[PDB]
């Protein structure tokens, strides 16, 4: 009765610094200094607590950024459709339809940002790039419609790609630009959804992505490097779509997602001995959902059917009462600023805490009031399962471009 | 030469150099999304940048219009590369350019581009003389900067240079044992070098974990060193090891101990070892002091594991 972070047992989980002291722990028990504060708010105060998801300021901040912005984002203007894309997902995830009027000026848009050699780059007339190409593909997805499909050239998408493509089964994450594990999975979730999957092309990646994990248990953008949260969902999902998870350890990797919930803050960070961070709520904790499919796929006898391999009611909690922005929008941590990456991602974070889907077995957990359940999300492209389908059935009826 | 935040800073519209060329606005279409409201300054230098890059302009001019165009916005890629375009066909002067990155890494250490150019540079040429200490730098303002790690592993790797590297790793874990960063250079320095399949090496390497881990019982990247390190070869292949852990219990225990001595039982069950149902049990009992007591956190996962191991160690 009720909230977990509130219980009186829970103060026990605060940091020990066996006396110890560096950065690291300085600063960790600074984070957790302020999220004490943000929970012994409902106490202190004098009334009794209930989580609400701010649906209504979180909508007109989607809503306008969608349009316009403020020059506080000069540094995004290589990176258009990702704020498309964020935007879209945020408002489909929260139920917000798109207007004809906005989806297809948002086509335009991307068309525009499309290059004549395949791929989206950042804005209109930059080169491509595979990021804004999963971006822009997402966000023409989200939207579903025939004009949206249609804007994709998925011949040039294949040159593009392949263009790409290195001897060691990597990619380039643009010409002349350089490789990480993100460009495999951008790669993925592009080529699949728009059905132009050759059987060369991904070849030597999984093996590529294989060892990108190390002695964590986690993945890293390449091989050597610490494993970190963004890095690994990308691995995972890459492997997915590929159908190849099994090249990779899945215990290992299972054991290290679950260390990456923060015992007194409930989220996540992105790697060990680091800070939490809302935007991880969904890069983290959409593993679970793909390993829980992934062991699915081998048999594993022992999963459950109620609920994802990490505490989603903390998670919920976290995200609520710590990455929710009075004004609208979401957030890292309390004392950041809003931005719609976060509210991207924190949203989709909580809807995959909410939503547990495996075969037969459907069960939910919804935190505070229960107008905040959000529509479901796809863990491995991250739009909804719906828009999914419905691309993937579409796309498959053209040929991959070959034939 | 005339920087962006000089007082004397003119927009290249007013600029006499810049009279013969027209500037090519971004086409963002009759009705906009996702548009932003640019400052002047920075609309100014990027109506100049497309005129030069549609002309494909390779001149000086061009070059230090790079330049502005970068600091207004160090994250636009298209704008690098014709910079690096332009740095090969006015062929410059690349130590130059080195002091260049090394100045706006810098400024904005966490950026792909900063240290992709960089990158390209050693590529060009061929000297990695400075990169150590450059990156020893950075890394002294953060010590965990992801794409300084990387740029140092592709440094160590591609020139050999592996010689110092553990001692720089040891400076930094003296400065904190708790920099995941630096446990995972550590992994990375000794499995490229003499490897972890020597056993004088496998030693000392879990002599000094083990001293870590009493030191600050609590620092969790010292047990997943600790674990990393073992595991490949496979935890009950170490007899000392399962019965040492139980030692410093009482005085040091923490949810680290507990599940490592869980991944000990699990691969002893798994070895067809001495009492298959007697281990069992001390593993199924702390995945409940674990679940239920000493990290609930993970509850959910430590039932997975509980229900594992029985679901595959019963008959
Ligand atoms: C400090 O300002 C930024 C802005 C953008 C980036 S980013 O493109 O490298 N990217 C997304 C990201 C976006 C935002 C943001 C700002 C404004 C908006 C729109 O409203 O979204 C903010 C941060 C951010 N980061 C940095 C970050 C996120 N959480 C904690 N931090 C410190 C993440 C980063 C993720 C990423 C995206 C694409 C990609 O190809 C690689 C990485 C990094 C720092
Ligand atoms: C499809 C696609 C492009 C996905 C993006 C993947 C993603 C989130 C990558 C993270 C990469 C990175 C260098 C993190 C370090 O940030 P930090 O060290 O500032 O943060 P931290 O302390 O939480 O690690
Ligand atoms: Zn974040």
């Amino acid at each position: 009765e009720p909230l977990y972070s509130l219980r009186p047992e829970h103060a026990r989980e605060r940091l020990q610094d066996d006396s110890v002291e560096t950065v690291t722990s300085i600063e960790q028990a600074k984070v957790e200094e302020k999220i004490q504060e943000v929970f012994s708010s409902y106490k202190f105060n004098h009334l009794v607590p209930r989580l609400v998801l701010q649906r209504e300021k979180h909508f007109h901040y989607l809503k306008r950024g969608l349009r316009q912005l403020t020059d506080a984002y000069e540094c995004l203007d290589a990176s258009r459709p990702w704020l498309c894309y964020w935007i879209l997902h945020s408002l489909e995830l929260l139920d917000e339809p798109i207007p004809q009027i906005v989806a297809t000026d948002v086509c335009q848009f991307l068309e525009l940002c499309q290059s004549p050699d395949g791929g989206f780059g950042g804005g209109p007339g930059q080169y491509p790039h595979l990021a804004p190409t999963y971006a822009a593909v997402n966000a023409l997805c989200i939207i579903g419609t025939e004009e949206a499909y249609n804007v994709i050239n998925r011949e040039k998408l294949l040159q593009y790609l392949y263009s790409l493509k290195q001897p060691d089964g990597s990619f380039l994450m643009h010409v002349g630009g350089e490789v990480d594990v993100r460009s495999a999975y951008c790669a993925a979730s592009v080529a699949s959804l728009t059905n132009i999957i050759t059987p060369d092309l991904f070849e030597g990646t999984a093996e590529w992505i294989a060892r990108c994990q190390n002695w964590e248990g986690g993945i890293g953008g390449v091989p050597g490097m610490e494993a970190h949260g963004g890095y690994t969902f990308c691995g995972l999902a890459a492997l997915v779509i590929l159908k190849k998870e099994r090249s990779l350890n899945l215990k290992s990797l299972l054991q290290w997602v679950t260390s990456r919930q923060m015992r007194f803050e409930g989220g996540f960070q992105g790697r060990c001995n680091k800070l939490v961070d809302g935007c991880y709520s969904f890069w983290q904790a959409g593993l679970l959902p793909l390993l829980h499919r992934a062991l699915h796929a081998q048999g594993d006898p022992a999963l459950s059917m109620s609920h994802w391999m990490f505490h989603q009611q903390a998670l919920q909690e976290y995200i609520l009462m710590c990455c929710q922005c009075p004004a609208g929008g979401l957030l890292d941590k309390p004392g950041k600023s809003r931005d719609f990456y976060h509210t991207c991602y924190c949203l989709s974070g909580l809807s995959i805490a909410q939503h547990f889907g495996s075969g037969a077995m459907l069960h939910d957990v919804v935190m505070g009031v229960p107008e905040n359940v959000l529509q479901p999300t796809h863990p491995v492209y991250n739009i909804g399962p719906d828009k999914v389908i419905q691309a993937t059935t579409h796309f498959l009826q053209k040929p991959v471009p070959g034939f | 030469f005339l920087s962006l935040d000089s007082p004397t800073y003119v927009l290249y519209r007013d600029r006499a150099e810049w009279a013969d060329i027209d500037p090519v606005p971004q086409n963002d279409g009759p009705s906009p999304v996702v548009q932003i409201i640019y400052s002047e300054k920075f609309r100014d230098v990027y109506d100049y940048f497309r005129a030069v890059l549609q002309r494909d302009e390779r001149s000086e001019r061009a070059f230090k219009l790079t330049r502005d165009a970068i600091e207004l916005n160090a994250a636009n890629y298209t704008v690098w590369h014709f910079r690096r375009v332009l740095l090969r066909s006015l062929q410059k002067d690349l130590q130059e350019e080195m002091n260049y990155i090394i100045a706006i890494i810098e400024e904005q250490p966490k950026n792909y581009q900063v240290w992709h150019h960089r990158r390209v540079l050693v590529e060009w040429l061929k000297d990695p003389s400075q990169e150590l200490e450059f990156i020893a730098d950075i890394l002294n303002q953060d010590a965990k900067n992801y794409h300084a790690w990387q740029h140092r592993q592709w440094v160590i790797q591609e020139f050999r240079l592996w010689d110092n590297e553990l001692q720089y790793v040891d400076q930094l874990l003296k400065e904190d044992v708790r920099n995941n960063s630096v446990w995972n250079q550590r992994h990375f320095v000794i499995s490229n070098t003499t490897g972890y399949s020597d056993r004088a090496v496998l030693e000392r390497e879990v002599q000094y974990t083990l001293e870590m881990i009493k030191l600050v019982p609590h620092n969790e990247s010292a047990w997943n060193y600790l674990k990393g390190i073992l595991q490949d070869r496979g935890l009950s292949r170490y007899p000392n090891l399962l019965n040492q852990l139980l030692d410093l219990q009482p005085s040091h225990s923490s949810p680290y101990l507990i599940a490592f001595l869980v991944d000990i039982y699990e691969d002893m069950l798994e070895n067809q070892c001495d009492n298959k149902e007697d281990i069992l049990n001390k593993a199924l009992e702390l995945c409940e002091i674990l679940a239920k007591e000493k990290d609930t956190i993970r509850k959910e996962y430590w039932r997975y594991i509980g229900r594992s191991l029985q679901s595959k160690h019963s008959r």
